């Protein structure tokens, strides 16, 4: 697969069903520690669902990170548009059986405010049937996410709307093949030289990634940074 | 080891403790400093209410984990 292969499939997944953006801090703690491993216990990386016509925002705080942009076909964890929170596998356990098992079917916390409902708390979110949540008045927008494809779904109202949404987490397990572009923010020098140096230490591996630049639903290839 | 406590007021209360320590025990700390009486307190982690007499160990709460407190 080469550069331009990765960016084909890139554009074709983004404005289909989406595709997953991971932006990191360290780009260096994920080439060595997360990426170089999984060639020769990070099983489970977080990332945001991206689509074209979806005005999803990335986490990226001081708006200077640089990231993955993953495929598709990634290994699904779970899905959980407020990001409902998760634990750490933990001793004793297989990491790669931890999720969807252990993943939250619906966000508690999200639920909680939405409706006050202090029966929400009489369950495990981790362990709570559809039948059971359709009794709690669960509404369907903190239920998770399993399928892939249903994600779109999930997120079709704002992306009808064209309102803003906050980043979303899903956890992955992304393989080497999966990865299929470097994210950019054009706007932040720092963005762009991090780009540079993954960039390069992908390109060392035989992993030639586009520089993608992603934002409010649209996203597009930048020639070099 | 410090875990944090987020309210629906937008505070995070810091908390020293042990692994070891029960909810019990957290929930008292929580009253030691913010004057919350434990009975009205639910502590959530994770998607589930967690239970007094429990340790955080048995809940596999580690360091710098994050609960949510919602008042009953
Ligand atoms: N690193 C990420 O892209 C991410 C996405 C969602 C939640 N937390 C982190």
């Amino acid at each position: 697969s080469n550069r331009q292969e990765k960016l084909a499939q890139l554009m074709r997944q983004f404005e289909s069903g989406g595709l997953y953006l991971r932006t990191v801090s360290d780009h260096r703690d994920e080439f060595e520690n997360t990426f170089m491993p999984k060639l020769d216990e990070r099983y489970w990386s977080s990332a945001t669902f991206i689509q074209q016509g979806l005005n999803g925002k990335v986490h990226d705080p001081h708006a200077d990170r640089t990231g993955l942009i993953i495929s598709a076909d990634a290994r699904l964890g779970g899905f959980s548009t407020f990001d409902a929170a998760t634990a750490n596998v933990p001793s004793g356990l297989e990491p790669s059986q931890y999720f969807p098992g252990q993943f939250p079917k619906f966000d508690m916390m999200g639920a909680y405010q939405a409706t006050w409902n202090e029966d929400i708390f009489s369950v495990d979110a981790t362990a709570v049937s559809e039948q059971q949540m359709d009794e709690l008045g669960i509404p369907d927008e903190y239920r998770s996410v399993f399928d892939f494809d249903r994600i779109q779904e999930k997120m079709a109202q704002p992306r009808l709307a064209g309102r803003e949404v906050e980043p979303t987490a899903a956890k992955i397990c992304y393989q080497p093949k999966d990865v299929l572009g470097i994210y950019v923010d054009v706007d932040s020098p720092a963005s762009q030289s991090k780009a540079r140096e993954l960039q390069q230490a992908m390109r060392e591996q035989g992993f030639d990634l586009p520089f993608i630049a992603y934002r409010g639903g649209a996203a597009q290839e930048l020639a070099s940074v | 080891m410090q875990i944090f406590v987020k309210t629906l007021t937008g505070k995070t209360i810091t908390l020293e403790v042990e692994s070891s320590d029960t909810i019990d025990n957290v929930k008292s700390k929580i009253q030691d400093k913010e004057g919350i009486p434990p009975d009205q307190q639910r502590l959530i982690f994770a998607g589930k209410q967690l239970e007094d007499g429990r340790t955080l160990s048995d809940y596999n709460i580690q360091k710098e984990s994050t609960l949510h407190l919602v008042l009953r």
